[PDB]
């Protein structure tokens, strides 16, 4: 169990990695660079990249609200780079206000996502 | 592991050179001006054997004493993969760059074991009016020359030219430096040192290469690709073999009729560059290798330490 | 052709296909009945503007509001001048021509623009030159000139063209596919996040991404050409390329073919 941006000391035993000064979105881009082999070794995220590629079924759990549109596209890209070696996936967290069902319903009723207008 | 020559870092590597077919010809004219014009047009478009037809260069300018003609001349070398491909390239170049140049005359440049037809093939442009003559030279050996009738007069061309065995090409050492303008000067005085060795030339423009020939490639059947390790625009990322102080890299490729000339040409370049290198920002000097198993001749820079 | 804005807009308005080529064809009385309102109650061109029409490729909108969406969108000919502020999507999918705005502009201005020149004498909003939702690319070839200061995500997922900004906000040149963005002054934090290809030049810059590495101070031929290109267009950013610049390689999260230039010292 590896954690980026999570609490350092928890009841559950895990290997915590410190988030960068910029934020989780900056850290996510920082991490993908080591996974692509673009940055020199012996760094914090370099060990993380080594541990991810050494996988059998990899899952990156994140909340798109707190990570942001840019971070998620980067996070989803990091998974595309990871799948060149082993199988990796993302566990996109669901909102607690039925928003994900609204997307499902709006998609098959209107043909598009929510935030749709019928003025015309 | 680290080596320092004249205060400038020199990598503990080797230059991977290959065995090649080589030959030399002596072209003379009534004036040294037109002797040089004839050779310059012949050596052009000859920087590598894989892409250009051959690898050509001017070994030395000859005075009217150093020549069999008695007229000012030029000793010009040509290198190729196969003795047949070398013959094919020499026939094309002598036929359309030497024969066409006014007042010229072709003689065999170097002595060697295998024979290459030269005058006996261009003689056919004479349309049956060409004649052959046999004469003993200043050393006492009987030589055969052809006389092709042309507008300016006669194009005299020796029947056969000899190709030396054991000609070595691809010997190279590259320089790492901070700025293009200054580091070019380091390489410029490096090629001037290497040119001086008899039987050795530098085929690339001015002797210097700016495109790093790398074996293999990223996609499909790449035979040659740029050397991303020594590219300054691809700095900072994993796989770049140059320090942050460096901003420009230049390569020097040497071909010679004899293997010893390749080493002596490299040695002279290695020393001349480092002596003035600090002044113009030369960071370090390395040599180009391909892995060790491609090329027979390995020129380690550790053996090039002794002063010339 | 001049459209004199009668007053303040009650709802958002879509000025798509309101290009002088289209207005010239339609009759002056017939053109007034063209509905441009978003809402069900809607609004026609006669309700919003005082239409004075003539058979010309030049259009001038006298008076502007921040509720003028898709103004100059899909413009293929002539020119449109807005003496005032405008809303989102300035010249969305503009094929060619010239589009000048006296005031400030709304978000997502310049999306999908293929050719021509969009000029904002004021300030640009967030996502200026960036791709809209689900869009393949942002700017796709038309050159965008912002005399003022752009907001966050300038040139977001830009594919082609050139952006000339005075000042820029955070996350500029994010997800950039290709192109050239020259901001004469300040640049926000974390520029070029996800950059694949392209050229970003700025006078000032905030905190850089850890995935941007410095190449040094290289005198490149491309810089000379880009400088002469800016001189010929009359760009104030032309002076920024006169001196020696510091280079940074494109973000290593994607293929690192982009770059960033900042003055040496
Ligand atoms: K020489």
């Amino acid at each position: 169990l590896l954690s980026l941006g999570g609490p350092q000391n928890g009841a559950i035993r895990h290997v915590a990695y410190a988030a960068d000064a910029g934020g989780l979105t900056i850290s996510l881009g920082h991490l993908r660079a080591f996974a692509k082999g673009h940055l020199a070794g012996e760094a914090a995220f370099a060990d993380l990249a080594k541990r991810l590629f050494a996988a059998q079924y990899g899952v990156i759990v994140y909340d798109p609200e707190e990570v942001g549109e840019l971070g998620a596209e980067m996070l989803q890209g990091l998974i595309r780079d990871l799948n060149e070696s082993t199988r990796f996936f993302a566990l996109t967290l669901a909102d607690p206000f039925q928003g994900r069902a609204a997307v499902q319903l709006s998609a098959w009723t209107t043909g598009q996502a929510p935030r749709v207008g019928f003025g015309r | 592991s680290d080596f320092t020559l004249n205060g400038i870092k020199v990598e503990d590597t080797f230059a991977e050179a290959f065995d090649v077919a080589g030959t030399a010809i002596i072209v003379t004219n009534d004036t040294p001006k037109w002797a040089m014009i004839a050779a310059t047009v012949m050596t052009g478009f000859a920087t590598s054997v894989i892409g250009c037809g051959a690898e050509a260069g001017i070994d030395a300018e000859l005075s009217p004493d150093e020549t069999p003609d008695g007229r000012p001349g030029v000793r010009i070398l040509l290198f190729g993969f196969e003795p047949n491909g070398l013959k094919d390239q020499l026939l094309k170049r002598v036929g359309q760059c030497i024969l066409t140049c006014p007042g010229t005359a072709c003689f065999a440049g170097v002595e060697g074991p295998t024979k290459i037809k030269l005058g006996g093939a261009i003689r056919y442009f004479g349309d049956g009016f060409a004649v052959a003559k046999r004469l003993p030279d200043h050393e006492g050996k009987m030589r055969r020359y052809w006389r092709i009738p042309v507008m300016d007069g006669e194009f005299l061309c020796e029947d056969s030219v000899r190709a030396v065995d054991g000609a070595v090409g691809g010997g190279n050492l590259l320089f790492l430096g901070r700025k293009h303008a200054d580091t070019l000067i380091v390489a410029e005085i490096a090629v001037e040192a290497a040119k001086a060795i008899p039987g050795a030339i530098l085929p690339f423009p001015g002797g210097i290469v700016r495109s790093g020939s790398k074996v293999g490639g990223r996609t499909k059947g790449m035979m040659a690709s740029t050397n991303d390790a020594y590219c300054p625009t691809l700095k900072g990322r994993a796989g770049s073999a140059l320090p942050p102080e460096c901003g420009v890299v230049l390569e020097i490729v040497i071909d010679a009729l004899t293997s010893a000339a390749v080493a002596e040409s490299m040695r002279a370049a290695l020393h001349a560059a480092t002596e003035i290198g600090a002044q113009h920002g030369l960071v370090a000097v390395t040599a180009g290798n391909y892995g060790g198993n491609l090329g027979r001749h390995h020129y380690h820079l550790r053996d090039l330490l002794e002063k010339p | 052709s001049t459209l004199r804005l009668r007053g303040d807009l009650p709802e958002r308005v879509d000025l798509l296909n309101i290009t002088p080529l289209a207005l010239s064809g339609l009759s002056e009385t017939e053109a007034g009945k063209l509905a441009i309102g978003t809402s069900r109650r809607g609004l026609t061109l006669g309700d919003v503007f005082e239409i004075r029409l003539d058979g010309s490729d030049s259009l001038v909108i006298e008076g502007g509001s921040a509720r003028l969406d898709r103004v100059g969108a899909a413009l293929s000919q002539g020119s449109i001048r807005v003496e005032g502020d405008v809303g989102q999507r300035l010249g969305e999918g503009m094929a060619a021509g010239t589009l000048t705005v006296t005031g400030s502009a709304g978000p997502y201005a310049g999306t999908g623009a293929t050719g021509g020149t969009i000029t904002i004498e004021g300030d640009a909003g967030d996502h200026a030159g960036g791709a809209v939702y689900a869009a393949k690319a942002g700017l796709d070839g038309a050159t965008l000139v912002i005399k003022g200061a752009a907001g966050d995500h300038l040139g977001d997922r830009m594919r082609r063209g050139m952006i000339l900004a005075g000042s820029a906000g955070a996350f500029a040149a994010s997800r950039m596919i290709a192109g050239t963005i020259v901001v004469s002054g300040a640049l926000g934090d974390h520029p070029g996040y996800g950059m694949r290809r392209g050229t970003l030049i700025a006078g000032s810059h905030g905190t850089l991404l850890p995935t941007f590495v410095e190449t040094g101070t290289p005198d490149l031929v491309f810089v000379r050409l880009l400088a002469q290109s800016l001189k010929h267009l009359g760009a104030a950013q032309a002076n920024l390329l006169s001196g020696t610049l510091r280079r940074y390689s494109g973000d290593l999260a994607t293929l690192g073919k982009g770059e960033l230039f900042v003055p040496a010292h």
